[PDB]
């Protein structure tokens, strides 16, 4: 038995400008997986031509490279779409551009309308939430959390099969057994209750984090900051003023992704990640219960070999461009890809970033190229363990957790090739000098002492609308769809406040930093700095101003700087669109991790933590990031002063800084799983 | 494009008597997934106490026992069952054994009734399907086809997916598209074009004979073989009077298996069946396309090795089952689990069945153990490569794991090869058949003629509706047919005309089997080493008078082959006029009559016929109630029982040995399914 | 057993297995309790995955050292390793005879 | 995993020679944790009991 | 080899036979090395160059020189290069790999 | 001189943790039947015949 989830949501006023769009952007998501010939997109979409429009896109070239590809012909509707099958990719990107190059939003409602009336649903779904996310127009409105649009993608077989059967059998023959098997119905409504997975699908322990690998907050954030970033599309259009640092949030992302994934580890006493080698067994399994339109994903065999005969080009390409930048690390100062690259500056970030992602801007500066090949897509398909045969014809494929963003989280082959690349970059990270006292100590400044209120994390039940995954029929598009909500244990913590005591010599106004991390490895050992500075997780990053004397610093959990709100629901957004709100959080910060999951839960219900407090002068952003204040609260890279290695740790033995011991304890039931009849 | 298969089933009265049984048991196999509250057998099923009617059961032990293992509980609904499984075998046999020791017909109704109110569907099916088949007050019903009491594990996930589709739909939103995804609306059904698996479920190329492994009926067969012999049941509650050739008719069935699979592998040049070795890796990759309960099978790749950290101790087990027999080979006469065997006697056979499939009648001389091991089923989890438990609530599916899914795994023909190797090496003991024997004095056959043989694709269409659950007002009125259409091989009528000179009269035995000529390397095939590759097509007798003699036989009337099921539909029309199909009641354990000849070529694919004319001897006494599988009293597989160590000596007049070529007309391949190519 | 144990003669077996049984048991908690996990098992042909490096000495001679990937069957242990599964098997054998 | 020789004047001691450090060894634990698989194979002879 | 040698009595460490160079624990030494090596090959394959700020002509004797400092990772051959935080030795690499600690 | 060959008392149970770890206690109450005759000599290791 576990308590529900009961919760405020912040709100903001909506722009009555915008209440036309929202509206029109959450109709053409509804039921996306069908079409609807009564619907007003069905007939704006079958009437509708791109070609006699062309003088409504500002780009001409676009038009004419959708017209080649879809006279050559789109994938057929009902398949399994991904990004890293090479046809459907360029199909999908044709089709985004077409969409984002749209002079105005009833150009783009018609070309949306004729993509879900023509094209895959797939490629249409994924190609609207990218072009909503990136276009000027539609900036401020709310777009469903990814779970809720691709329900199948967030759960285990059985939960789908107990919805697919109370859909064919449009409610439940017998009611009164309902309960013995999960199912409740209710106020309309069906829920379902969901677990995790277990031992079948992971081995060596690791199913007991599944509840974190497995969270829809995690695969989530994945997937928005896929979004929010595709490795095909160009800086530019992404990120306008901070292009250059694109490397370096690609280092910033995946360094905390694997750190947080570390923790948890420790909390569970897993031990450190992996480390394999290509052309040895892969000894690391794993059983996806995951299926797409009936097709089982890839299941990875124990000891599953990946250097065959039939994989081994890939290999040879991947090990090559390993080799490749190790012999960069010796010349230190080159020229690759047209671009003059020097290591010891570190600035350089930004190409070794786009070197190990492959993205478009790596060849920016070299004529456009007909060959392309992706390190990070040899990579997961080699790891994937789908059958050749899958890979060599066009019109089949078996998917696997890692061709999909929704899902590769969950795969922990994912875990550590990031952490060789990370292992890679940080052995270019060891070029930069140290910092040195001058640039850490802040003079007149010193920390006092720092509370901390008691650290508590329990699991709590979660409600999720889980609708699309289903197929309706004409009575129900005509007059309201059924309801089947999925409620499942989630992770959570309860707030708490971070109180900071500071005496300064002179008023002035500071930067604050709160990081958290380990004090013990898998060993059993402390974990001295010179290791640790890759490992801790950047919580709290805020401005403040210091008067002369004393000064004490209150920051609740609530309003750290990189978390965020749990997305609501379809009907509460409905809701509040009716009384023109919209939720904030969805609005401007959906690219933030939950912060339900900052703390690790432990296995042996108490786990030692440590938290790093940093104060350091201010100093405001250069004018031209004007647009990007919002995100950048000062010009410190990202990670300062944990951006580059630590040699000397008596450097930061600074009055301006703090460490501090905290634990972290479990309230009510340890496990997830105790969620039977007789146990509620 | 593929012509569609239209034939009238050749139906037989049936007794009136046994009408209403037939009725009932029909109304015991509708919608079995889901248990309906308005009908008959709810209010039966939970009124019904076994306790107070204990004196209604032959045996008091058995309910005692059911009782015994009820009070613990049996596994829950809705979970997937296999016969595999320790603790669900175990409830499955007390089950069947209370129904097979229920006194009258309406004690059993009333059991099967409780059984699908309070019991697992899947061991409820399984368990009435098997006591049908095997009590004598229901002999001569007539049983849906398996394929349609389980369509699941007969289609893949696609067929499957898009059935789900239509029943969540209630029908078609935009029906004037759905030909374009081969789904057809007509006549008050609903017809989906089915294809079979590709290069991306089956590697080395073994996807060209998809057609064959994953064919209904080819499954069927093997099902059915488990249901009339079961591993677990006594020979005399199973068999009767053929207790003692129990292990030959293992073999035999298996060997004919292997060679009609070899046959069919050599038809789409693929080679012979790869030996693997248990120390190291398996060289088949297997990525079924199935799924019970959304659950999907478990996938093995290529390169998969089969002695890892969780099975070792399995691993040992086969590896001492094995070189047990070695020793027995080297002591020749021993004595084992209490039973005197001696290897240079033919008979022994029996004994080497039993000890390679170790049912129980291997230990019916030793007293009742607790301890129990089998080398199939531990082989069978070695090779399913499904992830391994010590949690009874969890299982992943594997297609070894089900008798209805075995045949479509190679790793089934690879294990079962070997397991034939050694028998062989057994069977090397014993005394080729002399001169004398073979030798038809008086008797030589001078010619044999056979037609043309063709073969080709037909549609062929069956009814899936079990698959899926249906809503209270499909189950109170009417639910709709769900017919899956899809390729099946076939082959034109042919007939063997036989011309035999014999100035003596006299009766006689007439077997004819198929084989084939080139090996995987284009070489001719000893006699010497091909007796282990020849099926067995016909057997019958004929009555020989002084003179010439030519006999007529068709492809129609073959001993070892039926015709095809038919739908329920059709068994009701043809119940309403007090008729069954006559081949669902006769000879409904045998092989399909389709399945006869490997498919062909445009050019011809080389194979031979060998005619084998011996005196005839009438099958002993008490042999009576078992005489219409039989025809004589020599084995099965005569004179092929044994080694041919000598052709020369083997050869004789009354034998003949014929070469042909079988024709393929029309389409080469069976995926030319698509709206475009009809 | 009748200078070792004198009546309790009989049940030798009894307090091997009796003792092997506790020690195990003991291990595995202790285990459970440091998250290791259960013992892990091996395959005599294949090698272990138990590394150990003994910081004892008798004399001033060291201890052997193993590492973690340590394959069992070399060419000076054949006879040794075959001697073992021949122990195995005939007990396997024992449990299909039952009485012998 | 002591060098093997066939001179009976040189040794390399190892912890499983002597019952003083033999608890030492992993090795241990599992090579009895797989005789006690063994004997408990033999165990599921005897009857439960009532 | 398994050395009777001890510093502090502390034994030195002893090489099974048959020991596996390339786990995952090794794995980046391995590549590292790997590497090294094939980047002379190249060398040998381009005969003129330019290598750590040094022109390197290998038709003449004297460049027998930077071969040498190029196996041996000494100071010499990162003379003409900017002071560096990131070094690493193939030598101690292979010794590192070999000693089997 | 007495019990000199049984576990210490000091490692009874398992170390735990600073939230506590999870085990469970099992009691079993049955009928007393002295042990054998010529048990005598060895009636200070064991407490009945089972
Ligand atoms: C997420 O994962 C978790 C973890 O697995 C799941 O939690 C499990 O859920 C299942 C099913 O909901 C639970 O099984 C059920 O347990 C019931 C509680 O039983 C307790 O009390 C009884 C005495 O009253 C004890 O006997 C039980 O255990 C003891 O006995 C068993 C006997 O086998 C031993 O094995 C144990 O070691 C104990 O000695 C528990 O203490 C239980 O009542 C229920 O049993 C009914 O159903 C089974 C089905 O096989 C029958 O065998 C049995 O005879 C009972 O008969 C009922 O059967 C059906 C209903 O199913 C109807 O005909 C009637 O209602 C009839 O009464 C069943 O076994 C399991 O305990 C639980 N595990 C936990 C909490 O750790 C979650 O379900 C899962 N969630 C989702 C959404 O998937
Ligand atoms: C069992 O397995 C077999 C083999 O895998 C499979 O057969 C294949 O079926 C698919 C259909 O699912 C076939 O693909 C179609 O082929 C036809 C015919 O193409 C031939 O002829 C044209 C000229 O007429 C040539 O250009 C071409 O190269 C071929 O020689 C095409 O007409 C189809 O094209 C339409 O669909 C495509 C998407 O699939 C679009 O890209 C294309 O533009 C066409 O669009 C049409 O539909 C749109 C949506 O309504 C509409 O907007 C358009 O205006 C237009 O009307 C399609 O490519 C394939 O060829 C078959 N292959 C073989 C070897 O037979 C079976 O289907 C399968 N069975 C089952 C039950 O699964
Ligand atoms: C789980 O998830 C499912 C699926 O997402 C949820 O089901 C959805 O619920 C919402 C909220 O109830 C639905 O939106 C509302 O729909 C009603 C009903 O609309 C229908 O009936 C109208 C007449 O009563 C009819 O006019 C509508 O047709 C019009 O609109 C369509 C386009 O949608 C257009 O093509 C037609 O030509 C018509 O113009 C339609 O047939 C509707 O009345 C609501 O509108 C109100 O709100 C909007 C937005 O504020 C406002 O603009 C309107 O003026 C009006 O005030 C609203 O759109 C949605 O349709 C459901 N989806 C499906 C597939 O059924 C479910 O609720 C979730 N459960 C949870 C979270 O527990
Ligand atoms: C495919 O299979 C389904 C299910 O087996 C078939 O539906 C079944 O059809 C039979 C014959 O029509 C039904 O039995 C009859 O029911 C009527 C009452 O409606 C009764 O008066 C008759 O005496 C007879 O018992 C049976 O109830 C029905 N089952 C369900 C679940 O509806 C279907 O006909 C098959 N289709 C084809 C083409 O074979
Ligand atoms: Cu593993």
């Amino acid at each position: 038995g576990y308590p529900q989830y009961h919760y405020d949501v912040e709100t903001r006023k909506l722009d009555p400008s915008l209440l036309n769009i929202q509206t029109k952007v959450l109709s053409l998501l509804e039921n996306w997986k069908q079409v609807n010939p009564d619907d007003e997109y069905y007939k704006i979409g079958k009437e509708y031509n791109v070609e006699a429009n062309m003088e409504s896109y500002t780009n001409r070239e676009v038009v004419t490279e959708f017209l080649s590809l879809y006279k050559a012909g789109f994938i057929p509707k009902n398949e399994v779409f991904s990004i890293f099958y090479e046809n459907q990719a360029l199909e999908v990107i044709a089709l985004y551009r077409l969409f984002y190059y749209a002079k105005d939003f009833e150009t783009f409602y018609k070309t949306a309308a004729f993509a879900r009336v023509w094209l895959n649903e797939g490629q249409f779904v994924y190609a609207f939430y990218l072009a909503v996310i990136h276009r000027a127009d539609t900036r401020g409105i709310v777009l469903p959390a990814p779970y809720e649009i691709w329900p199948e993608y967030f759960m285990n077989s059985d939960v789908l099969s107990k919805i697919y059967r109370i859909q064919m059998q449009k409610g439940l023959i017998i009611p009164e057994q309902g309960p013995y098997y999960g199912i409740l119905s209710k106020d309309n409504a069906y829920y379902f209750y969901a677990n995790y997975s277990g031992p079948l699908t992971y081995e060596d322990n690791e199913n007991l984090l599944s509840y974190f690998i497995e969270d829809i907050g995690w695969n989530s954030y994945y997937y928005y900051f896929h979004n929010r970033f595709p490795f095909w599309e160009n800086g530019e259009q992404l990120i306008g003023p901070l292009k250059e640092r694109r490397g370096e949030i690609y280092y910033y992302v995946y360094q905390k992704i694997l750190a947080r994934y570390y923790l948890e580890r420790l909390a569970n006493g897993l031990g450190e990640i992996p480390r394999f080698n290509w052309l040895d067994k892969y000894q690391t399994s794993y059983y996806p219960l995951l299926s797409s339109y009936q097709l089982p994903f890839a299941q990875r065999n124990d000891d599953y070999y990946l250097a065959s005969g039939d994989n081994i080009n890939d290999i040879q390409f991947i090990d090559t461009y390993e080799k490749t930048f190790l012999q960069l690390l010796q010349k230190g100062q080159f020229k690759a890809y047209k671009q003059e690259v020097d290591l010891y500056n570190s600035k350089s970030i930004n190409f070794v970033g786009n070197y190990w992602q492959s993205n478009a801007d790596l060849y920016e500066k070299v004529p456009k190229r007909n060959y392309w090949r992706s390190y990070e897509a040899t990579a997961r398909r080699v790891l994937g363990a789908a059958p050749r045969s899958s890979i060599n014809y066009e019109n089949m494929n078996i998917p696997t957790a890692l061709d999909f963003y929704q899902t590769s989280l969950r795969d922990p082959a994912f875990y550590q090739l990031y952490a060789k690349i990370l292992d890679y970059i940080n052995e270019y990270k060891e070029y930069l000098e140290p910092y040195s006292q001058d640039v850490l100590h802040y003079v007149g400044v010193k920390i006092n002492d720092v509370k901390v209120d008691k650290l508590v994390t329990y699991f709590e039940y979660f409600d999720w609308n889980a609708t699309n995954a289903v197929y309706l029929s004409e009575q129900q598009l005509d007059t309201v769809s059924p309801s089947y909500i999925v409620r499942q244990p989630r992770l959570n913590n309860k707030p708490f406040t971070v109180n900071i005591d500071i005496k300064s010599d002179v008023e002035s106004e500071v930067v604050v930093k709160i990081f958290l991390g380990p004090k013990y490895d898998g060993n059993g050992l402390p974990i001295s700095l010179e290791d640790n500075w890759i490992n801790f997780i950047e919580l709290d990053w805020f401005t403040h101003k210091l008067t002369s004397g004393q000064n004490k610093i209150a920051r609740k959990s609530e309003e750290f700087f990189f978390f965020k709100d749990d997305s609501v629901s379809l009907f509460k957004i409905y809701e509040l669109l009716s009384n023109g709100q919209v939720p904030s959080y969805m609005v401007d910060r959906y690219i933030y991790l939950p912060r339900r999951l900052i703390l690790p839960r432990g296995t042996q219900r108490g786990f030692p933590l440590q938290l790093f407090v940093v104060v350091y002068p201010y100093q405001a952003p250069v004018k031209e990031w004007e647009s990007m204040r919002q995100y950048i609260v000062d010009n410190k890279p990202f990670g300062y002063p944990f951006d580059r290695p630590v040699t000397l740790p008596y450097y930061f033995n600074q009055p301006n800084m703090y460490f501090k011991d905290v634990y972290v304890y479990q309230e009510g039931e340890q496990y997830p799983y105790y969620n039977s009849y007789w146990s509620q | 494009g593929y012509p569609l298969f239209n034939n009238n089933v050749k139906t037989k009265t049936l007794d009136p008597n046994l009408v209403n049984i037939q009725k009932k048991v029909l109304l015991l196999l509708e919608n079995w997934k889901q248990v309906d509250p308005d009908d008959e057998y709810y209010k039966i099923g939970k009124e019904y106490n076994i306790e107070a009617n204990i004196e209604s059961y032959t045996n008091r032990e058995v309910v005692t026992e059911f009782l015994s293992l009820y009070k613990t509980g049996f596994t829950a609904k809705n979970q997937i069952f296999s016969i595999y499984y320790e603790n669900q075998a175990l409830e499955v046999r007390a089950l069947y054994r209370l129904f097979y020791y229920a006194k009258d017909f309406e004690t059993f109704y009333k059991t099967a009734a409780f059984a699908r109110v309070w019991l697992n569907e899947g061991q409820f099916i399984y368990a009435f399907y098997i006591a049908v088949i095997h009590r004598a007050d229901t002999r001569g019903i007539v049983l849906p086809a398996p394929y349609e009491i389980w369509p699941e594990y007969f289609v893949n996930s696609d067929v499957l997916a898009k059935i789900n589709r239509i029943q969540m739909q209630k029908g078609l939103i935009l029906p004037e598209t759905a030909q374009y995804y081969g789904v057809l609306a007509k006549d008050n059904a609903y017809y989906f074009y089915a294809n079979y698996s590709g290069p991306w479920t089956y590697e080395n190329n073994e996807n060209l004979l998809s057609y064959f492994i994953e064919d209904v009926a080819w499954n069927s067969y093997y099902y059915y073989f488990h249901s009339k012999l079961q591993f677990w049941e006594k020979g005399e509650n199973a068999i009767g009077p053929f207790k003692e050739r129990r292990g030959e008719i293992y073999y035999f069935i298996y060997q004919q298996i292997l060679a009609r699979y070899y046959l069919e592998r050599l038809s789409n040049g693929l080679g012979e069946i790869p030996r693997f070795n248990w120390n190291d890796r398996l060289q088949a990759g297997y990525y079924p396309l199935l799924t019970t309960h959304q659950i999907p099978f478990a996938q093995r790749n290529g390169d998969y090795y089969l002695a890892n950290d969780d099975n070792i101790e399995d691993i040992q087990f086969v590896d001492s089952y094995e070189k047990t027999f070695l020793q027995f080979l080297q002591k020749g006469q021993f004595k084992a689990y209490k039973q005197e065997v001696d290897l240079y006697n033919s008979k022994s056979v029996n004994f080497v069945g039993n000890y390679w499939q170790a049912n129980v009648d291997l230990y019916e001389k030793v007293p009742q153990r607790n301890y129990l091991r089998s080398y199939e089923d531990a082989a069978r989890r070695i090779l399913g490569a499904a992830p391994r438990n010590s949690y009874e609530n969890l299982n992943v599916p594997t297609a070894l794991d089900f008798y209805q899914t075995s045949l479509r795994d190679p790793a089934f023909y690879q294990l079962y090869a070997k397991i034939l190797d050694f028998i062989n090496q057994y069977k090397e003991y014993l005394e080729p058949y002399t001169q004398d024997v073979l030798h038809f004095v008086g008797v030589k056959i001078n010619d044999v003629k056979v037609d043309k043989l063709v073969t080709y694709f037909e549609y062929f269409d069956w009814n899936a509706t079990n698959a899926v659950y249906l809503s209270e007002q499909q189950l109170d009125t009417g639910s709709p047919s769900y017919i899956v259409r899809q390729p099946r091989l076939n082959n034109q009528p042919f007939t063997v005309t036989i011309d035999i000179k014999s100035d003596v009269e006299s009766e006689a035995v007439i077997k004819i089997f198929i084989g084939p000529k080139y090996d995987g390397n284009g070489y001719p095939i000893d006699l010497e080493n091909n007796w282990v590759n020849l099926v067995e097509i016909d057997w019958f007798t004929h009555k020989l008078t002084s003179g010439q003699n030519k006999i007529e036989r068709k492809s129609e009337n073959f001993f070892w082959f039926k015709e095809d099921s038919v739908s329920v539909s059709k068994i009701y029309e043809l119940l309403n006029n007090g008729q069954v199909p006559r081949y669902m009641i006769e000879k409904f354990l045998l092989l399909p009559r389709r399945l006869l000849l490997p498919r062909g070529t445009e050019g011809g694919v080389p194979f031979q016929f060998f005619v084998f004319v011996y005196p005839y001897q009438a099958p002993y006494k008490e042999w009576e109630p078992m005489k219409e599988f039989v025809v004589d009293n020599k084995p099965f597989g005569y004179p092929f029982d044994r080694p041919v160590t000598e052709s020369y000596y083997f050869t004789q007049p009354n034998m003949y040995f014929k070469d042909v070529y079988i024709y393929q007309e029309g389409e080469e391949y069976p995926y030319y399914t698509s709206y475009w190519s009809q």
